[PDB]
RNA sequence: GAAUGUAGUAUGCGGUCCUUGCGGCUGAGA
């Protein structure tokens, strides 16, 4: 899905994959807030030569709502989605 | 590098159930399709993977006739190993190795992976006859020439592999085409005074010709011989239509068995909260064949008794011909038994 | 146009439709679980009986004279029962889908070329009522899994 | 929906009357239902006067307008009975305390829901059909005939005015004659004394509600 | 191409709905009694067959019985309501079971040669086994139909 | 998969087989094979009712196993005594089911990828099914398909228990009859001639003696000598064979539809659209399933049931001439069959 | 194996971004899982996917052939001409298998030599 | 510059729970 998705339904795809691939409701919970807090740092690689966007992820700021001001918000989430989940594949993949 | 092949005819004798779970989608739990035509087919290593394990079980339980005499494993581990053996059979007691025969035809374990190969190559189930509702009669087998084509172009693997010239002169007069509101059909589903069959929901016009159902009758006759897995193949043959090739398609794609399967809560007496998924399932009396490719065994230091590739197809002709297994699981609840009919061709 | 832009165009339209649902009736929770079970249910009713049969199974539960089958006529406010409210809002959806997309602005502007589904189905021929099928499956389980995630029971 | 215009429940097998299970779990809820508006109307409204006034709506909607006619009565008292029993049982846990007399013993409210079910719990008392004894099967007739002769059949249909016209034109329902024996039983799943609470409101209400069609006619009663 | 059946039954019983609702839109009365006997006729046919059905829808409408050909029944020529919708029900279910959605359409009928009811009178029990099925399933379109778009009472 | 028993579904009361996944002219259809139309039971649902049957004879202590009452609280704290009050917690509170239970049909879902269950369901097919008749009130109707699917499952339960000698009994069964044809007993045959009135059509009789008398053996082996409460020789004359067609029309019409309705106690009379139809199977329906048993995958088995032999003589002397409830409407008294347990 | 003409009607020439996109993601992705007879489930982290390239799948190599050293070869392999025609006849309407799961029926095609 | 093998998407899961074929009708008119 991380090919087709967009910062409006992110959080209600992720919380129902959360539930549906979960234990409880509480484990789903936890495991969307950690999704949703740790996917906003990601380094993207756009086709422009863009650093400002990498700038603002670097710190942690109105990035978002710069996300919204920017043009290609869609690409850069896609991206942040995908990259978090494959670091997290290879973490699991360490720990396993 | 492979000598003989056997074909290996499948006719499912209760709904089959082979879970495809690389699917995106949470509908249902889909059987496995070939995704470029959408036909039901079941994957060699799924049909590998039972013939492996029941042919491990009979030589585990000394089933196995060999040149019709029995098969001692435990004997034949002795002379084939002499050192090591009672070492190794501590492995197979263990459930570490699997015993000799099953080694040297389908492969030896996990654990075993870079000593040598199996001696058998299981293809992949593709569709031969698909049983759809009728109007007239209980039900009919469906087939198109795709199938048949792709059933013709089987045996010119197997006159290629073993150099034969009659195998691809069994079809060779096959010359058949469909319009999609015509067919060809037996007796047994054509309405009265009307030359039309309806199958499923689709009116066709019945085509006028015999010859296409004859040699496509006998066909099976060739692989399967006379019995065709328990019933007389003539009193089948006037059940058989053949339809166009994308009428064939929607049959496959929608006629398909459909359950809604559920859990209830003890406690409460009702369904469960959330506890609702459905399953989709091949439909039982559905023809569909294989075909195993067997080459030399790679393994070295091997009984007389299965030296070549002829002396190996003889074990797994005789210890399949006309036996029951469970394809797919979901076998607690009574789905996925096949009869399987093996035989060589001509 | 693509495979991953139609399924772009289908969780954007099915978080739309969902999201409305939840917006407008989320003081009455016993219409969002009626409206998620039936659409948890519509695909398989669809596979087994027909896009044309279930279509009509849908009108039929309307509880009012119904001029001329149409989408676009519909209102699911003006009934009163949950059951009612609940199949005329997934007929609309599924109807407003197969026949618009998410839009003419969108890649995807449906199938039927503006005509209501069920006359779609009334005189097409059967490959373009198999291919309504298929893009009525897809777009409902995106709709279930977007009911699913929001709609609350 | 018959030929005959009308019909008669008649086993496939043998063709004999019986009374269906669903019939009598059917009878008992109902009897049960104005056995409790009986005893109990005003203080119920008084408890759940939100779904009496919600009642009293949905029946101004369909029934004209009737915006306040809502007579609170009896009616009124057994739809919302059948309202909490059928859609709100949840809030029957505040009544459960409540017992109504049937027979001789009393049943609580709460008894009484659990003996029919709910729409998330399932029923602990099973309502098994009713079968005439074979023996007499011989000796008396089983079945008999009975008529409908309705005079001012236009009167009642077209709204033509009564009087002495109209020809009435008869016809003929079959019917189970009276003193014929059968035999019923209710069978539980958690508790028996749930089943022979069961089985008490059940004999009360063949005695005195009767089961099957002009249960208001005096058709269909029971007696020891 | 190929058409399915069901298409054909739904555009059938789309087209006789249709019809009625409009011919008869002033008549409250005709609508609802023709919606009522549309879904009282399918347990009808069950419990005493379809030739049993074909017949009682005659024996109201007072016609006799062996001079039954529905080409000649004028079903707008009977003054009470009632028989005009056991005359419209008839003349839908044995033109749909003698000629379907015409000569030109996928379903082209499955007596053709004369009225059902005589088809029933002279022909085996297989065969009216199969025009029972049919006529359930476009007595089943028709009900819904009717109890969608048709006002009921 | 070492040994097979075979379980006879005998309807005493119309028996809904829920499906709830079509809609039909008579709504509630029941589950039928799609591609012929016989009506089913599949396994699934068969199951649910045997493996909750089974727990609540095991959670009251009824189950007598080698004619010895099963005290599963000491059972499972002698097999499982390091975690013995762990896993009754976990059944106190119905999150697992008792140990014969997990051993017999499978773990519960809580305990998914724990093991396999060692009971492999088939489904029920249709064996008799009860017809109307002139003389002979109701026949019981089979077809050459449905005997044809009989056959190949004796010869899986012959490959199952290695036993050619079974697989034999019916092998004799090869007839070719049209639709106006059948083979009926005498008690079904009007009296001076040769036809049959089947409850909408009149089939001559096609006379061949063994035939019914080789699958009235069939039965009496399969499930003794007392057919569900009446001898087999009282029956043998009432069975009749059908052409498949005519078999098919018959399950698609002669089904029980019952209508039923909701009365709303404001007005008296059926509430708006408050009746809907539900389709039933014929009382005194004969039903088989066969009920394959292999290894108890569990760990740490008690002696009493380590084998296979040990499990199928359980599953017999429990389930056998016994009422379970298949379906819904378990509540107004639907749904019931007597059971029987036979071993080919 | 197939008539020509049965092919002709079926080409369908796409765009590069509908031909890039059908290649991604039209192939069989199969799952695929090891099961333990111990307890008859299947193994924990035994679970994987593996892709595969669909049948019906023409693929087209160029083979590039050059005169071989001289090393006292036979007197039929001197000149290329000669070196070529040996590989095209040993190798047309061959039945070879690619990849690594010849063991489950996967990787055997044909091949036809450009005479 | 040249120079794969081994592998069953399976394990456990009851389309169930709540619903009176009810409502109204002179075997009578002389």
């Amino acid at each position: 899905f991380a090919d087709v998705i967009s910062k409006e339904f992110l959080h209600q795809l992720v919380k129902y994959e959360a539930v549906r691939h979960s234990i409880d409701k509480n484990l789903a919970e936890e495991f969307q807030s950690v999704f949703a807090r740790g996917h906003q740092g990601v380094r993207v690689e756009l086709e422009g030569n863009d650093e400002e966007i990498n700038k603002y992820i670097s710190d942690g700021a109105n990035l978002e709502t710069f996300l919204d001001k920017y043009e290609k918000a869609v690409d850069v989430i896609r991206k942040q989605v995908r990259g978090f989940l494959n670091l997290v594949k290879i973490l699991y993949e360490s720990i396993r | 590098m492979f000598e003989k092949a056997v074909v290996f005819g499948l006719y499912s004798i209760t709904p089959v159930h082979a879970g495809s779970g690389a699917e995106l989608s949470v509908i249902a739990l889909p059987i496995q399709r070939e995704r470029h035509t959408g036909f039901p087919v079941i994957w060699g290593q799924s049909l590998k993977g039972v013939l492996r394990s029941r042919f491990r079980q009979l030589e585990l339980d000394e089933k196995i006739e060999v040149e019709s005499q029995k098969w001692k494993w435990k004997e034949k581990t002795k002379e084939v190993l002499k050192e090591k053996a009672d070492e190794f059979i501590k492995k197979v007691e263990e459930r570490k190795r699997d015993p000799l025969l099953t080694e040297i035809v389908f492969g030896p374990a996990t654990d075993g992976a870079s000593e040598h190969a199996g001696a058998v190559s299981v293809g992949d189930a593709k569709i031969l006859l698909f049983p759809v509702r009728s109007a007239k009669g209980v039900f009919a087998f469906v087939t198109s020439p795709i199938v048949i084509q792709r059933l013709k172009e089987d045996f010119e693997l197997v006159s290629e592999i073993e150099n034969d010239i009659e195998l691809k002169q069994i079809l060779s007069r096959f010359k058949v085409e469909l319009s999609n509101n015509e067919t060809i059909a037996g007796n047994a589903l054509i309405l009265n005074g009307e030359n039309k069959v309806i199958l499923e929901d689709i009116v066709l016009k019945v085509k006028s010709d015999s010859n296409v159902i004859e040699n496509l009758v006998e066909v099976l006759k060739t692989l399967f011989g006379d019995n065709f897995f328990g019933k007389p193949i003539e009193s089948i043959k006037e059940r058989i239509a053949i339809v166009s090739d994308d009428v064939f398609k929607s049959f496959t794609r929608f006629s398909t068995e459909i359950v809604a399967r559920v859990r209830i809560d003890a406690e409460k007496g009702t369904v469960a909260r959330g506890g609702l998924w459905y399953e989709e399932f091949l439909p039982s009396d559905t023809l569909m064949y294989s075909l195993i490719a067997v080459g030399s065994p790679k393994k070295e230091n091997l009984p007389k008794e299965v030296d070549n590739t002829q002396k190996i197809v003889n074990v797994l002709k005789v210890t399949f011909n006309n036996a029951f297994l469970q394809i797919g699981g979901d076998e607690t609840v009574g789905k996925g038994f096949v009869k399987v009919r093996a035989g060589v061709l001509t | 146009m693509d495979i991953r832009e139609i399924e772009q165009e289908r969780a954007s339209f099915a978080f739309k439709v969902v999201s409305d649902i939840k917006d407008k009736y989320s003081q009455n929770k016993k219409v969002q679980g009626k409206y998620s079970s039936y659409a948890e249910k519509a695909p398989t009713i669809i596979l087994n009986n027909g896009l044309g049969a279930t279509l009509a199974f849908f009108l039929s539960k309307l509880e009012k004279p119904i001029d001329d089958v149409d989408y676009k006529s519909i209102n699911p406010e003006s009934f009163g029962n949950a059951e009612n409210i609940a199949y005329a809002f997934l007929y609309k959806h599924l109807s407003t889908w197969l026949a618009e997309g998410n839009g003419k602005d969108s890649a995807f502007s449906g199938l039927t070329n503006g005509e209501d589904p069920l006359k779609y189905i009334m005189e097409k021929t059967a490959i373009d009522v198999a291919i309504s099928t298929e893009e009525a499956l897809s777009i409902l389980n995106w709709i279930k899994k977007f009911a699913k995630a929001m709609l609350e029971e | 929906e018959s030929v005959y215009e009308t019909s008669i429940r008649l086993h496939r097998n043998y063709g004999v009357p019986y009374i269906p299970g669903s019939a009598l779990k059917g009878v008992a809820k109902h009897y049960a239902f104005s056995i409790l508006a009986r005893e109990n109307g005003d203080e119920i409204l008084r408890i759940y006067e939100s779904v009496k006034e919600d009642l009293k709506a949905r029946i101004a909607k369909r029934d004209k307008i009737k915006k306040n006619d809502v007579p609170e009565d009896y009616y009124l008292t057994a739809a919302v009975i059948q309202e909490l029993f059928e859609k709100k049982f949840d809030e029957l846990g505040a009544i459960r305390n409540t017992r109504v007399e049937i027979g001789d013993t009393v049943i609580s409210v709460g008894d009484i829901v659990k003996i029919f079910g709910t729409q998330k719990e399932e029923g602990s008392v099973i309502f098994f059909d009713a079968f005439p004894t074979p023996e007499q099967l011989k000796d008396k007739p089983n079945l008999e005939l009975d008529i409908m002769n309705p005079h001012y059949q236009p009167y009642y249909q077209h709204g033509e005015p009564p009087g002495d016209w109209h020809s009435p034109n008869p016809i003929f329902f079959l019917t189970v004659p009276a003193g014929v024996e059968f035999t019923f039983a209710v069978a539980s799943r958690d508790l028996d004394d749930l089943a022979e609470k069961a089985e008490k409101l059940l004999k009360e209400a063949l005695k005195k509600f009767g089961v099957g069609a002009k249960t208001s006619l005096g058709y269909g009663r029971f007696d020891a």
